[PDB]
């Protein structure tokens, strides 16, 4: 290989790293948003898919009738959680083989001591 | 590489001074001006140190911007710095609000967007720079691990 | 082969979890009671269902991601 042209910037590193630091700031804030957006929407899909009980009017034979209906709500729900918790289990497996795979496939002294060394007493600011 | 070049920006004048000495004896008697294998290897001895061929050829490419195989004083200021950020899944997490239409990677216009939500005055340069710095195969985008190098270092 | 497997282990599982109803000996302030104890354990079953739905679709974000960098990086 032969030489070639160094990258250059119109602007310093200095500026870069600022616009940088910033960038994950707000990163940071809009990683925030979206959990309290999350947390908004599970409260409105929880309203939709477990209302509220009406008990009132309902006698000792109705009490009994809704205790069995509710118990087996309870399976039926349990049974929809196993499933998507299934998919969630193979995902990670899925996600653990391919963070394996692509960790494969991407697969002294200090300046201080130096200067003193090199330049004895002419090193200060160093 | 961005972190270390701000540091080399912000060196005093007097700092950088003292630096060109300690330069100037590693240069002494080279063909080109410039710090090869020959020059490294004889001051790290000099210094009490045993470098192999492998380890005096890394620390050049470390820092080799024109790929000359050697260190000028731009260069050896740089390497100066280095001899003295978040986690990988922290900035995971902070990719993908960047990536607003989830395609694993981060375009002009996502950039310019998350740029400007930052509230700095942003110029087209600021834009072009950034994006410049982050994609390092010339696809015009920041993928996953372009971005950890991007902000490798970064508070 | 692997689904009469996973089948039998999620009816095993389902049945581990499972509490018996017992309510003949409840009144019917009680019975008001454990009505709103079953309706409970169903809302927390649902805000469970719905963490793993949201990991669900995070997890296929990161599984995308990670297939493009094990593409490009081939
Ligand atoms: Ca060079
Ligand atoms: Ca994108
Ligand atoms: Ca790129």
């Amino acid at each position: 290989t032969e030489p070639h042209a160094k990258k250059k910037s119109k602007i310093s590193a200095s500026r870069k790293l600022q616009l940088k630091t910033l960038l994950l700031q707000i990163a940071k804030q809009e990683l925030e948003r979206e959990a309290e957006e999350r947390r908004g929407e599970k409260g409105r899909a929880l309203s939709t898919r477990a209302q509220p009980l009406e008990l009132a009017g309902l006698g000792f034979a109705e009490l009994q009738d809704l205790a069995r209906q509710l118990h087996a709500r309870v399976d039926k729900v349990d049974e929809e959680r196993y499933d998507i918790e299934a998919k969630v289990t193979k995902n990670i497996t899925e996600i653990a083989d391919l963070t394996q795979k692509i960790f494969d496939l991407r697969g002294r002294i200090s300046a201080d001591a130096m200067m003193q060394a090199l330049l004895g007493a002419r090193a200060k600011e160093s | 590489d961005d972190i270390y070049k701000a540091a080399v920006e912000q060196l005093t004048e007097e700092q950088k001074n003292e630096f060109k000495a300690a330069f100037d004896i590693f240069v002494l008697g080279a063909e080109d001006g410039s710090i090869s294998t020959k020059e490294l290897g004889k001051v790290m001895r000099m210094l009490g140190q045993n470098p192999t061929p492998e380890e005096l050829q890394e620390m050049i490419d470390e820092v080799d911007e024109d790929g000359s195989g050697t260190v000028d004083f731009d260069e050896f200021l740089v390497m100066m710095v280095r001899s003295m950020g978040k986690s990988e899944e922290e900035l995971s997490d902070l990719f993908r609000m960047f990536d607003k239409n989830a395609d694993g990677y981060i375009d002009l216009e996502e950039l310019k967007i998350m740029l400007q939500a930052t509230g700095e005055t942003i110029t087209e340069d600021d834009i072009e720079e950034l994006m410049k710095d982050g994609d390092k195969n010339n696809d015009g985008r920041i993928d996953y691990d372009e971005f950890l190098e991007f902000m490798k270092g970064v508070e | 082969g692997k689904r009469q497997t996973e089948r039998e282990k999620k009816k095993k599982i389902l049945a581990e979890r499972r509490k018996v109803l017992a309510i003949d000996h409840l009144n019917e302030d009680q019975l008001r009671e454990k009505a709103k104890e079953l309706w409970q354990t169903i809302y927390n079953l649902e805000a469970e269902k719905f963490d793993l739905q949201e990991k669900f679709k995070q997890q296929k974000y990161e599984i995308n991601v990670l297939r493009n960098r094990i593409n490009d990086n081939q």
